[PDB]
């Protein structure tokens, strides 16, 4: 959960 | 095309460059030391895939819980398939090109259990050169693999999803036509390539229960990185009850 969800949901 | 976009071009340039395994071969090779290194490599590739996924035109528009359900179901499919492509384009042997700083040769191939598993992998690389699958065809297929497996009761954004999937199916069709143009066997090939895709479910099934075995079996020396460990610990449940829908191009 935690780790994966963070990674995508962002916006480089 | 240029005017607006091809998805296969917009893909070929989001396509991750190889990562270096960071392997030290100044020391003898061993079953454990390799698998563990690959897992470590795998963790980094998957992070290099999480980006790719969001940078896939259409992907970032699904339900959050969907976009990660997809990556969680198909990370193995992505890794295994891209494995073939590297082996294919880089080398030619019944070897495997995990990284430029790590290639399983017929020497490493002959390690304890190294080949038991390197088997199913080698396969995917066979087809890609057999069907002379092209970078343009491969890139569309790889996207379709990301969109190949969904929750047993469909995603939350099923509609939008089904719409995206079909787009890349047509893009795959475009690739087949845009190769040479000898239409004669184009539909033939489309049948084949989507047959390949359907069979990736098999190779994943096998690669995954060995991933799960090495992850549960604490006698072996194999270690996993944090990233992979979380994904795996989450998947062992689902895969141990039945919540999974594997999409097929041919229900033959
Ligand atoms: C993603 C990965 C590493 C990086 C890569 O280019 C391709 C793959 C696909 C197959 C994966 C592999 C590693 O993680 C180690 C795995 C899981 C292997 C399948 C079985 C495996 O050898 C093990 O089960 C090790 O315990």
């Amino acid at each position: 959960n935690a780790l994966l969800r963070y990674l995508l949901d962002k916006d480089d | 095309p240029q005017l607006t976009p091809t998805l296969v071009s917009l893909l070929e340039v989001i396509e991750p460059e190889v990562l270096y395994a960071g392997y030290d071969s100044s020391v003898p090779d061993s079953t454990w030391r390799i698998m563990t290194t690959l897992n470590m490599l795998g963790g980094r590739q998957v992070i290099a895939a999480v980006k790719w996924a969001k940078a896939i035109p259409g992907f970032r528009n699904l339900h959050l819980d969907d976009q990660m359900t997809l990556l969680q179901y198909s990370w193995m499919a992505l890794m295994a398939f891209a494995l073939g492509w590297r082996s294919y384009r880089q080398s030619s042997a019944n070897l495997l090109y995990f990284a430029p700083d790590l290639i399983i040769n017929e020497q490493r191939m002959t390690l304890p259990c190294m080949y038991d598993q390197c088997k199913h992998m080698l396969y995917v690389s066979s087809e890609l050169h057999r069907l002379q699958v092209s970078y343009e065809e491969y890139l569309c297929m790889k996207v379709l693999l990301l969109l190949s497996t969904i929750p047993k009761d469909g995603l939350k954004s099923q509609a939008l999803f089904d719409a995206i999937r079909m787009t890349y199916i047509k893009e795959l069709g475009k690739a087949i036509v845009k190769r040479e143009g000898n239409s004669s066997q184009n539909w033939q090939r489309f049948y084949q390539l989507t047959k390949l895709l359907d069979s990736m479910h098999e190779v994943v099934e096998n690669l995954l229960n060995y991933c799960f075995q090495t992850f549960l079996d604490k006698t072996m020396s194999i270690e996993f990185p944090e990233m992979l460990a979380e994904i795996i610990t989450n998947q062992i449940p689902k895969y141990s009850n039945g919540n999974i829908k594997k999409l097929l191009f041919h229900q033959k």
